[PDB]
């Protein structure tokens, strides 16, 4: 993220760590419950990646962070490469995620929700914070 | 790339003022959020865009796309969560 | 769910 | 590809079509061999995801094509989603592919190949013909 | 989205000359072509860039980025097969 | 490998 600022350790609990066996944060994904991750279809995750929960600096050394394997990737059959929609996959993992104080699960809408244009929220990433 | 786990606070936009930006690329399973001198960027895909709703922070938006130099000045595009949550729902229920 | 036992400081 | 022209039908055949369970054309590979596909990490492809050999028209009903299935995603640990460098990802198929007139591998370089600016080579895919 | 496969021949650029499109967001495990009134497009991606070497097509790019509109004028991105046939190599190998 | 059983024609 361009512009945002960082965010209180362990104040957004879903917010999880996508990284390849290299240990490169690669993708973000967000924790719907201990067994299910949420990311983007385009992120192309695998089943050698490996998904990092509770952690806030990447390069702290003292962070008790869950790196968590995932079991199967569940792409959204009606994602479009061509056009990036419905750009969208789950991932269920092997071992399932410890909730605690800093690892928890978000909420989803109702396909019924209505969110407005105008409403402030938020957005959270390890993305580049400059180009 | 920050070691440092980023926040940020954005208005969401409708399709309409965002095809303003983003023509035809923006489709039904899209929302749009920014262009308020904040972006997502590189390495923040697949991450939540979070509304709360009655006391709850809930998921409407997963970073997808936008601009290829994360300007400021334009919308972020994410995926539409409502749009995909019947799919989600069906996804847990069945494994 | 959607409720940090640590809240978020805008 | 735009501005391309219709390939000689099975003329390039370690040319796959990627495509999810739904049917959806959503990458290509090379087959690199009878038991392995070559495409782009930022592809995210899945176990989900089928592997078509030796086909030449999405939309022919008369294609003896070879719907192949993947075992496993080998992610290229050094890919960088941040810059998509180092884009490759390898698949590894659970049914080797039957080569034939139509279905064929590709050669590698040798890490110790030179290929000079100039030279004309060869793109294929059923990519969008118009933007 | 065409139902029948597509083929077209392309010159193979240096980075040198291709920084000069796409500046510092070419690599080191990058090479460009195109930019002859052709270009790869969405849904190319993955696929193979063959040269003929000896007698024989030999995989030297994969259809990785460019242009969002898809621009003849533009030179396509490919992965450079040869910086990461080593990684291949040993993949096979192992599995 | 890389010889196809048909000719690419371009
Ligand atoms: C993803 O982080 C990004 C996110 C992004 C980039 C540029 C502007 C806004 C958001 N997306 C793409 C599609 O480049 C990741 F894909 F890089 F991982
Ligand atoms: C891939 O086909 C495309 C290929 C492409 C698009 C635009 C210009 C040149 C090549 N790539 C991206 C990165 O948009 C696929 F990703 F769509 F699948």
């Amino acid at each position: 993220i361009v512009n945002g600022e960082e965010a209180v350790p362990g104040s957004w609990p879903w917010q999880v760590s996508l990284q390849d066996k290299t240990g490169f944060h690669f993708c973000g994904g967000s924790l719907i419950n201990e067994n299910w991750v949420v990311t983007a279809a385009h992120c192309g995750v695998t089943t050698s990646d490996v998904v990092v929960a509770g952690e806030f600096d990447q390069g702290s050394s003292s962070e008790k962070i869950q790196k968590l394997k995932i079991a199967k990737v569940f792409k959204n059959s009606k994602y479009n490469s061509l056009t990036i929609n419905n750009d969208i996959t789950l991932l269920k993992l092997s071992t399932a995620a410890s909730f605690s104080q800093t690892v928890s699960a978000v909420c989803l809408p109702s396909a019924s929700d209505d969110f407005a244009a105008g409403t402030t929220c938020v957005t959270t990433g390890w993305g580049l914070t400059r180009y | 790339t920050p070691d440092r786990l980023q926040q940020a606070s954005l208005p969401l936009l409708s399709n309409t003022n965002c095809k303003k930006y983003w023509g035809t690329k923006i489709k039904d399973a899209m929302i749009c959020a920014g262009a308020s001198g904040v972006s997502s960027c590189m390495g923040d895909s697949g991450g939540p865009l979070v509304c709360k709703k009655n006391g709850a922070w809930t998921l409407v938006g997963i970073v997808s796309w936008g601009s290829s130099t994360c300007s400021t000045s334009t919308p972020g595009v994410y995926a539409r969560v409502t749009a995909l949550v019947n799919w989600v729902q069906q996804t847990l229920a069945a494994n | 769910c959607g409720v940090p036992a640590i809240q978020p400081v805008l």
